[PDB]
Order: structure tokens, then C-alpha cells, then sequence
DNA sequence: AAAAAAAAAAAAAAAAAAAAAAAAA
DNA sequence: TTTTTTTTTTTTTTTTTTTTTTTTT
């Protein structure tokens, strides 16, 4: 086959990346070093190096991918034959910019059959992983003969009797299976037209991809679109069943996860080892003005404290739960929106938009196998993440009491007669609230300005009252900030048109009169891994502070507690202190972190009553 | 011979004129654009060669095949020179339409089978686009020979594999068979045509390559197709379920000249005045309300800051008044005039909820999104009459949506945030029914938080006037008798759409300064009035009101396509917000 | 705060339309 | 070998009960 030989030669030449930037040679070194047998190749590279090869690969996926994989196996054999001998086949995944192939399940028309398609969609079905045999081995006790039979990928006869009718006992251990799964993906409800029902498509996942995507996750699947046949039969209808044989599955949450950036982070941490936390917090939500303490507290929510697992298996949560009660138009919902945009695995929700079994996980019947199955609820999905609950007050109290366990111990215990489980929900809850009566009556105690019972207020470690004080100077400042924001226009990209349906950022005068959001994201992500240890002086300081906080004297006349001070408060201090330590890469919770958390708690837990 | 008929079709396509050859150039442009389909007007075919049209009406099945082949050959003759990699000629689907009035579904008796039939209806369900094979290849299992290019019939007509090259040794190779789009729809008789006491009849439509997804359920459609029965390997005896082979679909209900027309319309010195007097001419009075509604229609500008946060640019308006004023009429006009608009009541509408809902199909286990008025009205206007009678769930949903523009729903299946970028125009009556000043500020039961959402709140009254009553009655009688500066509905709607898509303005430094000072003074005055009354007026003023004034200024400057909002438009927006502060302050 | 009525969930049963395999001659 | 009747499976809908939720005293 001249065409196939040419394709393989071109692909091998591409993979032979030493004269060029050495990107794919390094990628092959990566895949061999970490012991995986699938390579991911950016299509943009094929377009940049050979447009004919890229077009052929995209328009005729099957044979081109076969040639590419064979060239990949040859190249890995050349670089190392020992590893290359381990795996029968080396697979390939694609990614990049798919000009016209990038579509959704709705736009997926029969025109793309036998082509390469990079679809984006919401996963609806994930079937059980089954081992599909590819090579069977059968042993005959009578004849002592071991017979191997191959099973080509024809996406059938299984031998049982020898030539002279001697029973064959299959050798399961020596047989070769590849794990295989089928999922059903759907077009994102956001981009689907509001009127008609959702449109979906099947996807078939071989090894290395069987469980790369879980139900109810927004994913991008790159693969080949082909037609399935019916079973043997004299008559057939022109109808054909089409699936997307995936070559790569990726989580669209690129936010979920270089030496230059690491060096930048190290230098930024070491430069001023005192006020990095304040500089970050001030830069947390640039569009919003004021609320320095609230921004500080949120910065602690993003970092979070440190979880403690004792020898007895006891669990002490290391996440920080924050509540923001506010008069109308004080940017609490805007802060929740920012947390959604920035914090990874930030699950939004609203008061009555998630009732009972939807907010937390649920249990149903499979309805096909008759077997009970769990249902990842709104918050169990938010494990190791943030849950932004807006309009918290309007929730039915049943839902509220259905959050205490996840808020405190971070696990949801659900059990019906058939099945029982304790799903992991280690999420930090950021709740927004409009105080009873709509607006905050400063001439009433914060206790009666909040309709929540004492226990739930205890659940929240920090409770911020954000009043709509109109101090004319403060109103002038807020108006200046807002109007400057409303005037801002994107640099160069815009010139008076409308919107269709580095450590430090450049200092604009219309936004400043701070640190980059991307740099802030990277620094926060790296800092979140640090695990500081409390110091003896810090422990004594926090203990004394908690002792006074419980003491009546800590509150003067006409000042009331915004929430009861109990054991949790103490942990909050630690957690908050821990958070402040993580901002400085401290690795040791010194006194500065403890006292900063202490002042934060003192500000949060007492309100002056007029 | 059939070759003669195809030759005549070729002549008709190549030489039909109107000078200009419509179909030759249509083939050129469509094939160059890659459409690979055309829309043949039946009357032109009949006029050029009436015999061809009669044949089509009597024997569509093969005459349409001949026409498609002729169109393919003509397209080759007109666009043969192509770059390497696409020179292979492409078959062409030939949709056909006509001006003939449709025949009622009740007249589709047995005789009309296999004839070309034109019927009206309402599509109540559409299946997903799928694959049907036009050319299949079968390979023998024993001899492994191939019988490539087995012509496949269109429509719901399967095919039987050969028995003799064992017996029945052939299997289909999926990788070698060419298929095309495919879709099945359910067409119900139009409810108007259904007899009084009578069930609505039904029919099954079958689309094809480019007819798939040209309609969505709920469309009022006229279908021209081939009345055909299923052909699947052959007390009711010998009954073959019947269906229509869809060939032509017509869904019932901007040129550069119009772009320049809009440009000159905006340039008029009094464009604002002509627009203000050109929304509810039948309704008498309420000039300020009409100006505010125009501002709402044009909307402000959506801003996304570098941090990613979004500032809504859609104005929200509320109108509290006695039940006498023409405000529901105003909402009906607004929904009829906005480019995208929906009218609904507080408790949703008739079998059409207000806010979106998500449910999982227990059988298919999908995530069905039943769209409420808000999500359907994305990018447009939602006119909520009886806005004070919502349900708690809907009250919270709109509470979130009017500010964030998004409805966040998390069910046992998934979490999601539907995008509802709708401008809310709400109408309502007082709590008691008639606005009585003696209980001023107690005539509204809305919680203070909701009232913050609305950019402007208008208060209407009819407490007393004789001259106004006489003028109103005489004007209504004059309107019913009759039954210039008025931009017609279509022109106004297209102008609104063009302005919204094209022009997004921003404030200027001086305008921002003036608005800042004015807002500071308004806040001071409101605070002082609240202190004097020793109570909190249930109509607050917040930074959200500053955003509202900015949005109104942006809409005023967007009317004129001016990139920057000047001082005069900010002053006008301040006056408009003053006509609602008349309820914020003068009410108490 | 607790009971009465309503609504929704969920699970089990039925129709049924169509494709494939085993038994019969 | 070739038909035929069954077998399934794969969707979809429908009905009863229970549970969950909403409104009233
Ligand atoms: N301190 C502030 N700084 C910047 N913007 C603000 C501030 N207070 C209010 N706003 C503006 O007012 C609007 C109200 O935001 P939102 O949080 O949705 O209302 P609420 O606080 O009542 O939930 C936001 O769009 C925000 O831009
Ligand atoms: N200013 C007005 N100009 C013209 N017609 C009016 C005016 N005010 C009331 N009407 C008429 O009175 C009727 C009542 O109006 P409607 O909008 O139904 O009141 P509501 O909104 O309270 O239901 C309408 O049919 C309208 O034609
Ligand atoms: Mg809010
Ligand atoms: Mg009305
Ligand atoms: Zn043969």
C-alpha cells in the first residue's frame, strides 16, 4: 500500500522531533517514562507541519490513525525497544483547533462519518466497564495443546472443542482482555436552543479511557464518527446506528489543574514575607469596592485550612464555611459569582433551585438491572471544592438541616433499604443571605436580624454582616469605583461595539485610578498544597484569645454576638490561622497568622447595636 | 424515453430566464457555498415545460430522481473546475415549492397515494438526525468478493440482501457505505381546520439530506411531499402504515438598504421623540412611560470586567397602577414589538412555565429542560403581567435571574446555569386594588429586595380629572371609528435589533462625574427623608439604581448609535429616574 | 406547632414494535 | 437448507402506592 506507507513515513518523520523544537520527542519520552501507552497529539502541529497530512487524518480517521499509531510504535521501539515490546499497540489521542469538525451532538450530522470530530457535551450515561476479550488461550487436557485465537476489532466464534472433539478449557489468566465502556454524551443545556429536547450521541471508550469521564460532567471527546452494523440477517433497513469511537476524552474543567511560573511564585512569596496575604485579598475581586475583611475571609476560603485525621480515624474538617448577610446591593452575589469564576470545582446554586435530594446526593433504582444506584448531588460533586449558595435564607428548613453533616464533617450519609453509603463531600460552603425584613435593622440585635437558628449559625465559622451604610464619603468612593468600572473597555479589541449574545497586571487608570487573576490562580493553587504546623507560641496565643472570646468581658455594652462562640470557633481560629500561613508559604503557623485570624474573628463575631 | 425527460429537465435548469437565468446562477452560488441543494419553484417548471410539472404531480418518485440527476449534471457543467481534493461531483437534493393552496389533511384518501401532495399542519415532534444509507457495499463471507454501489431507495423502504453469491453469505461493511441525514416528524392537523366535534388527524413526515432540522416542534408548516407507504419486506389485513416523503417545507408564522435606512433614522435630531411617540400611538398619554419603555427596549450594554464578572445591560421596568390604565395593552405591544419577546403572567402562562425547569426522563434518563418564559426570552424582553402574584419558587428564581441574568438549577442529576438575559417589564396593581395616598408606601407588598432589582418603578393614578376623562373617552371612540412620524412595527423591530447587535456605548468622563454628583445627592436626600419619616421607605435607592441610570443613559446613546453617552442623555436618564423617585420620595 | 389535603417520586405492569435465534420439516 | 414461531430487548407509557410537600387551624 503506497498510500499507507507514505502516511506512516510522514507520521514517523513528524514524531522524529529533534531538528525541530523537540516537543513530541519529549512527549514520547514522557509517555515512556511514566508508563503509559497512549499519546496525545495537537492537530495544530499537524496543520503547521503538513496540511495534507492533517486534512487526511481529519477526513479519513480510521486508516490514518492506524498508520499514525504504527509509526508511534515504531518510534517508541527506536527510542526504547524494551518498553515498546511490553505493549501490543500504542494508541493516539488528538486535540487542538478542529476548524469545522468541532461541533455538538446537535450539530453532529452524517456528513462527519469516518472523520475526526472534537465534540463538547454533558455526560449523561456511563455504562459499567466490561473486559472485551481480544485474544483467547485454550488448553486441552487430553492433547496437552494450548491454542491461541485472535479477535480483531470488528466494531466471533469462541472455540470449545478440539479438532477431534477434545474439550478445551479456556485460560483466563493467559487470555488478553481490554477494558471497554460506552457512554452517552449530550449537548450542554446552556448552548442548546431553549425549545426542543436535548440531542445526544454515543461514545465508545477503549482502554486508557474507560473511566476518564464520570456521569454528569462537562467533557470534550475527540474521536472518529462511524456507523455500526446490524446483526446477520437477510433483510436490512437503510438505517444505521452511529457512535463516536473516542481517541481522547478530556475534562472541560481545564481550570481543575512551567519552571518560569514556579520561580515567579517562589520569588513573590519570599520578597515580602509579611503582607502577601493582604495584597492578595485586596486583589481578590478588583471589580468590587470595599469589604476588606470579607475579601480577606474569602481568600481564606480559597486556601482553606488543613484537615486532621487522627489515629482513631476521627475527622476534623479543614475547610472554612462563610455566610454573608447583607442589605440589598452590597455585592454579595457578585462575590459569589467571582468565587464561581475563579475557585476550581465551584458549584453554584440558589435557594429553591436545589430541593432536598438534588442539593445533596440521592439514591434511585437503575430501572434496568433493578439495582439501586447512587446519584451525585449538587454538593458531592463539589468535593475538594466550593459550593456557592445564593439566596440561602429562602431555602426550606429541611434542605438547611440536610447540610449540617457535610458542612461539619464533610460526608453525606444516604441509605435506603437496598443500599447504603457515606459519600465524600469535603466542600466549603459560601452562602449569601438577605436578612429578615429585607433590609438590616441596625436598631435590632444581629440575632433577631437573622432568622437562622443558633446551631446553623454555629455551623458557619465566619458570619459577615455587610450593611448598606450610605456615608457620603463612602458613597462617593463606591460610585467612583463603579462608574470607572462601567466605563472600562477592553484594550484595543473593542472600539465602541457591543458584546455578542505576569505577577502584576498593567496599571490602567480606569481600573486603578494588584496581581493578575491567572497569576493569583496559580499561586493559590500551589499554596493550597502547603501543610503548616501550629507553633507553641501560636497555640498559646490562640488559646488565650478563645478564652477571652468566650468570656463575657470580651463584649462591651450594646455590642451583640453575631454568632455563638463555641468549640468550633476555636477550630476556626486555627483554620483561619492555617489559611493565613498558607498564603505566605510559611509551613509553620507563626504568631502573625494567629493574630490576623484573631482580629478577623473578633471583627466577625461582634456587631455594635445602635 | 427517461433520458429525454432528463434532457428536458436539463434544458429547463440551464435556460429558464427571468434578464437572468435564476436556476443556473442558483446552482453556481449554492455549489460554491457547498449547499449542494436548490429550491425549484413548481410554477416556473410548469410554465417552461408544463408536461414536466404534470409528470411530477402524477409520478413524483422517478421524475424527481431525473430532475436531481439533471441538476447534478448542470451543476457540474457550471462549476466543474475545482481545486484538487474536492473535484468529485456532489449529488444535489432538489427541494420543490409552489404557490398552490394546500389541501386539507382530510382529503388525503387512498387515491392520492404516490402523488405529490401539499398539506398544512403543526409539527408536534421531531426525531434526531440519523444515518440512512444511500449506497451500501456487501461482502461475501465465503468468497470475500464485493458488490459495491448497491443503489438504495429513499424513504422508509429497506432492502433485502442477496441470497446467492453458502446461501446468504453477504454482510454489510459500515466503513464503505455512504449515508445521508435522516429524520422523522409527526404532523398534526391545524386546530382551526379540525371539525368542531372531532379528533385531529395525523401524518408522519420523512425528511432528507438538507430537510432535516429545518423545522422544530411547534412550527406551523406547509409540506409538499410524496404520499407513500412503508416498504419493509411486506383484524386489519393488507394495511401498510402511510407517511409523507417530505420534499418542500415552508414554515408559516437585513439588506444594506435597510441598514442605511436605520443609519439615517438614528441621525435625526429628534430620533428619541419619534421613537417615543411610535410605540403605543393608540394608547393616550403617559409620554414619560413610553420614553422609559423605549429605553428598556434598546437596553444598556452588558459589561464583563477583566475579572470575569458581568454587569447586566438589560433594563428592568415596573409599573404599579390602578386596573384602569392601559398597561396590559402596553405589555402586549412591547412583546409584539421587541425583536425577541414573550408575554406571560405572574404564575407563568397556560402550560408554559415562567422559569426554566430540569427533569430527568426516567426511561431515557436524559436531562430534559422545560423552558420557561425567561429562558425562551433570552436576549429579549419578558412582559410579566400580574407580577405581584408569583409563586415562591418562581419569586426566588426571578430574584436571582433579574440581577445575574442566569438561572442556576441543580437537580438530582446535574448542576447547571441556564443563560436568561431577558429584560423584565412588569405590571401590577396596588395591594388594595386602588392606590390610596392615605396608606402611601403601604400599597406595595413587594419585599424591599425585589424592588431593588427594577431599574425604574412607575406609579399610575386615576384619582381625579374631568378633562382627561373626556379626552380619553373621545380618543378611544376615535380609535374605534378609524380602526407622520410613526415607525411601523416591523421597521421599528428591525431597527431595535440592528441597534442592539451593532452599537454598544460607554459613558464619558464628564457624564460619569455628573451622574456621580447627582447620585450622591439622591442618596443623601433619600437617607434624610427616611430619617425624617422614622421609617424605611419600601422603595430603596442603591448602587443598583446608579447602574440603572447608567443603563438608561447607555440606551439613550445607543438609540443614536453614538459610541459615547453624553451629558444630555445622562440628564434625560436622570429625569426618567426622577419620575420614579417621585414614588421613592414624594410618595412618603 | 401539628394535621389534612395535594403533589410529586418512584416502582411495578402493560403495550408493542422490531431484530435475531432455535426448532421443524 | 429454508422457513417460521418464538425470544428478547429495547422504548415507551401507564397505574398504584408511597412518600414528600403545601396549606390551614
Ligand atoms: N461596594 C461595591 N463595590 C462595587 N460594586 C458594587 C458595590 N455594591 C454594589 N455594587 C454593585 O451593585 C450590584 C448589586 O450586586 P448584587 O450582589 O447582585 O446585589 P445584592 O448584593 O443585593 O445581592 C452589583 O452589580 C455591583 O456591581
Ligand atoms: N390611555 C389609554 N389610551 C387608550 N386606551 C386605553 C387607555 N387606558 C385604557 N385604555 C383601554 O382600557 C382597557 C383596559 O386596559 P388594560 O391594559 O386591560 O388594563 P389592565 O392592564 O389594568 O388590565 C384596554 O382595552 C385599553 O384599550
Ligand atoms: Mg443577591
Ligand atoms: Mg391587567
Ligand atoms: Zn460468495
Amino acid at each position: 500500500d503506497v498510500e499507507l506507507r507514505e502516511a506512516q513515513r510522514d507520521y514517523l518523520d513528524f514524531l522524529d522531533d529533534e531538528e525541530d523544537q523537540g516537543i513530541y520527542q519529549s512527549k514520547v519520552r514522557e509517555l515512556i517514562s511514566d508508563n503509559q501507552y497512549r499519546l496525545i497529539v495537537n492537530v495544530n502541529d499537524l496543520r503547521r507541519k503538513n496540511e495534507k497530512r492533517a486534512n487526511r487524518l481529519l477526513n479519513n480517521a480510521f486508516e490514518e490513525l492506524v498508520a499514525f499509531q504504527r509509526a508511534l510504535k515504531d518510534f517508541v521501539a527506536s527510542i526504547d525497544a524494551t518498553y515498546a515490546k511490553q505493549y501490543e499497540e500504542f494508541y493516539v489521542g488528538l486535540e487542538g483547533s478542529f476548524g469545522s469538525k468541532h461541533v455538538s451532538p446537535r450539530t453532529l450530522t452524517s456528513c462527519f462519518l469516518s472523520c475526526v470530530v472534537c465534540v463538547e457535551g454533558i455526560v449523561t450515561k456511563c455504562s459499567l466497564v466490561r473486559p472485551k476479550v481480544v485474544r483467547s488461550v485454550h488448553y486441552c487436557p487430553a492433547t496437552k495443546k494450548t491454542i491461541e485465537r485472535r479477535y480483531s476489532d470488528l466494531t466471533s466464534v469462541y472455540p470449545t472443542k478440539d479438532e477431534e472433539n477434545n474439550p478445551l478449557e479456556t485460560e483466563y489468566g493467559l487470555s488478553v482482555y481490554k477494558d471497554h465502556q460506552t457512554i452517552t454524551i449530550q449537548e450542554m443545556p446552556e448552548k442548546a436552543p431553549a425549545g426542543q429536547l436535548p440531542r445526544s450521541v454515543d461514545v465508545i471508550l477503549d482502554d486508557d479511557l474507560v473511566d476518564k469521564a464520570k456521569p454528569g460532567d462537562r467533557v470534550q471527546v475527540v474521536g472518529t464518527y462511524r456507523c455500526l452494523p446490524g446483526k446477520k440477517g437477510g433483510y436490512t433497513s437503510g438505517t444505521f446506528r452511529t457512535v463516536l469511537i473516542a481517541c481522547n476524552v478530556k475534562q472541560m474543567s481545564k481550570d481543575a489543574q512551567s519552571a518560569e511560573d514556579i520561580a515567579k511564585i517562589k520569588k513573590f512569596s519570599k520578597t515580602r514575607s509579611k503582607d502577601i496575604f493582604d495584597q492578595l485579598a485586596k486583589s481578590l475581586a478588583p471589580s468590587i469596592h470595599g469589604h476588606d475583611y470579607v475579601k480577606k475571609a474569602i481568600l481564606c476560603l480559597l486556601l482553606g485550612g488543613v484537615e486532621r485525621d487522627l489515629e482513631n480515624g476521627s475527622h476534623i474538617r479543614g475547610d472554612i464555611n462563610i455566610l454573608l448577610i447583607g442589605d440589598p446591593s452590597v455585592a454579595k452575589s457578585q462575590l459569589l459569582r467571582y468565587v464561581l469564576c475563579t475557585a476550581p470545582r465551584a458549584i453554584p446554586t440558589t435557594g429553591r433551585g436545589s430541593s432536598g435530594v438534588g442539593l445533596t446526593a440521592a439514591v434511585t433504582t437503575d430501572q434496568e438491572t433493578g439495582e439501586r444506584r447512587l446519584e451525585a448531588g449538587a454538593m458531592v460533586l463539589a468535593d475538594r471544592g466550593v459550593v456557592c449558595i445564593d439566596e440561602f435564607d429562602k431555602m426550606s428548613d429541611m434542605d438547611r438541616t440536610a447540610i449540617h453533616e457535610v458542612m461539619e464533617q464533610g460526608r453525606v450519609t444516604i441509605a435506603k433499604a437496598g443500599i447504603h453509603a457515606r459519600l465524600n463531600a469535603r466542600c466549603s460552603v459560601l452562602a449569601a443571605a438577605n436578612p429578615v425584613y429585607g433590609r438590616y435593622d441596625q436598631y435590632k440585635t444581629p440575632m433577631e436580624n437573622i432568622g437562622l437558628q443558633d446551631s446553623l449559625l454555629s455551623r458557619f465559622d465566619l458570619l459577615f454582616i455587610m450593611l448598606d451604610q450610605m456615608d457620603p464619603e463612602q458613597d462617593r468612593e463606591i460610585s467612583d469605583h463603579v462608574l470607572r468600572m462601567h466605563r472600562y473597555r477592553a484594550p484595543g479589541e473593542q472600539d465602541g461595539d457591543a458584546m455578542p449574545l505576569q505577577i502584576y497586571e498593567k496599571h490602567d487608570n480606569l481600573l486603578h485610578g494588584m496581581v493578575s487573576a491567572a497569576f493569583m490562580k496559580k499561586y493559590i493553587h500551589v499554596a493550597k498544597i502547603i501543610k503548616p504546623v501550629l507553633t507553641q507560641e501560636s497555640a498559646t496565643y490562640i488559646a488565650e484569645e478563645y478564652s477571652r472570646l468566650r468570656s463575657q468581658d470580651s463584649m462591651s455594652s450594646d455590642t451583640a454576638r453575631t454568632s455563638p462562640v463555641t468549640a468550633r470557633t476555636l477550630e476556626t481560629l486555627i483554620r483561619l490561622a492555617t489559611a493565613h500561613a498558607k498564603a505566605r508559604m510559611s509551613k509553620t503557623v507563626d504568631l502573625q497568622d494567629a493574630e490576623e485570624a484573631v482580629e478577623l474573628v473578633q471583627y466577625a463575631y461582634f456587631k455594635k447595636v445602635l | 424515453r427517461k433520458s429525454q425527460l432528463q434532457r428536458r429537465f436539463k434544458e429547463f435548469l440551464r435556460q429558464y430566464r427571468v434578464f437572468t437565468f435564476k436556476y443556473r446562477d442558483e446552482l453556481k452560488r449554492h455549489y460554491n457555498l457547498g449547499e449542494y441543494w436548490i429550491e425549484v419553484e413548481m410554477e416556473d417548471l410548469a410554465s417552461f415545460d408544463e408536461d414536466l410539472a404534470d409528470y411530477l404531480y402524477k409520478q413524483p418518485a422517478e421524475h424527481l430522481q431525473l430532475l436531481e440527476e439533471a441538476a447534478k449534471e448542470v451543476a457540474d457543467e457550471v462549476t466543474r473546475p475545482r481545486p484538487s481534493g474536492e473535484e468529485v461531483l456532489q449529488d444535489i437534493q432538489v427541494m420543490l415549492k409552489s404557490d398552490a393552496s394546500p389541501s386539507s389533511i382530510r382529503s388525503l384518501k387512498s387515491d392520492m397515494m404516490s402523488h405529490l401532495v401539499k398539506i398544512p399542519g403543526i409539527i408536534i415532534a421531531a426525531s434526531a438526525v440519523r444515518a440512512k444509507a444511500t449506497r451500501i457495499s456487501i461482502q461475501c463471507r465465503s468468497c470475500r468478493n464485493t458488490l459495491t454501489n448497491i443503489a438504495m431507495r429513499p424513504g422508509l423502504e429497506g432492502y433485502a440482501l442477496p441470497r446467492k453469491c453458502p446461501l446468504d453469505p453477504y454482510f454489510i461493511m459500515p466503513d464503505k457505505c455512504k449515508c445521508v441525514d435522516f429524520q422523522t416528524l409527526k404532523l398534526q392537523e391545524l386546530p382551526d381546520a379540525v371539525p368542531h366535534g372531532e379528533m385531529p388527524r395525523h401524518m408522519q413526515l420523512y425528511c432528507d439530506r438538507y430537510l432535516c432540522d429545518k423545522v422544530v416542534p411547534g412550527n406551523r408548516v406547509t409540506i409538499m411531499g410524496i404520499y407513500s407507504i412503508k416498504k419493509f419486506g411486506l383484524v386489519g389485513v393488507g394495511i401498510r402504515s402511510s407517511y409523507i416523503r417530505v420534499l418542500g417545507i415552508q414554515v408559516d408564522t437585513v439588506s444594506p438598504q435597510e441598514e442605511e435606512e436605520f443609519r439615517r433614522l438614528a441621525a435625526l435630531p429628534n430620533v428619541y421623540e419619534v421613537i417615543s411617540k411610535s410605540i403605543a400611538p393608540s394608547i393616550f398619554g403617559g409620554t414619560d412611560m413610553k420614553k422609559a419603555i423605549a429605553c428598556l427596549l434598546f437596553g444598556g450594554s452588558r459589561k464583563r470586567l477583566p475579572d470575569g464578572l458581568t454587569r447586566r445591560g438589560d433594563i428592568n421596568l415596573l409599573m404599579l397602577g390602578d386596573p384602569g390604565t392601559a398597561k396590559s395593552q402596553l405589555l402586549k405591544f412591547v412583546e409584539k414589538c421587541s425583536p425577541i419577546g414573550v408575554y406571560t403572567s405572574g404564575k407563568g402562562s397556560s402550560a408554559a412555565g415562567l422559569t426554566a425547569s430540569v427533569m430527568r426522563d426516567p426511561s431515557s434518563r436524559n436531562f430534559i429542560m422545560e423552558g420557561g418564559a425567561m429562558v425562551l426570552a433570552d436576549g429579549g424582553v419578558v412582559c410579566i403581567d400580574e407580577f405581584d402574584k408569583m409563586r415562591e419558587d418562581d419569586r426566588v428564581a426571578i430574584h436571582e435571574a433579574m440581577e445575574q441574568q442566569t438561572i442556576s438549577i441543580a437537580k438530582a442529576g446535574i448542576t447547571t446555569t441556564l443563560n436568561s438575559r431577558c429584560s423584565v417589564l412588569a405590571a401590577a396593581n396596588s395591594v388594595f386594588g386602588r392606590w390610596d395616598e392615605t396608606k402611601g408606601e403601604d400599597n406595595i407588598d413587594f419585599m424591599p429586595t425585589i424592588l431593588s432589582r427594577f431599574d425604574m418603578i412607575f406609579i399610575v393614578k386615576d384619582e381625579h380629572n374631568e378633562e382627561r376623562d373626556v379626552m380619553l373617552a373621545k380618543h378611544v371612540i376615535t380609535l374605534h371609528v378609524s380602526a407622520e412620524g410613526e415607525i411601523d412595527l416591523a421597521k421599528l423591530k428591525k431597527f431595535i435589533a440592528y441597534c442592539r447587535v451593532k452599537c454598544g456605548p460607554r459613558l464619558s468622563a464628564e457624564a460619569a462625574e455628573k451622574l456621580k454628583n447627582r447620585y450622591i445627592i439622591m442618596r443623601s436626600g433619600a437617607r434624610q427623608h427616611e430619617r425624617d419619616s422614622d421609617r424605611r421607605s419600601s422603595i430603596p435607592i442603591t448602587v443598583r439604581q446608579l447602574e440603572a441610570i447608567v443603563r438608561i443613559a447607555e440606551a439613550l446613546s445607543k438609540m443614536k448609535l453614538q459610541p459615547f453617552a453624553t451629558e444630555a442623555d445622562v440628564e434625560e436618564a436622570l429625569r426618567l429616574f426622577q419620575v420614579s423617585t417621585l414614588d421613592a420620595a414624594l410618595s412618603g
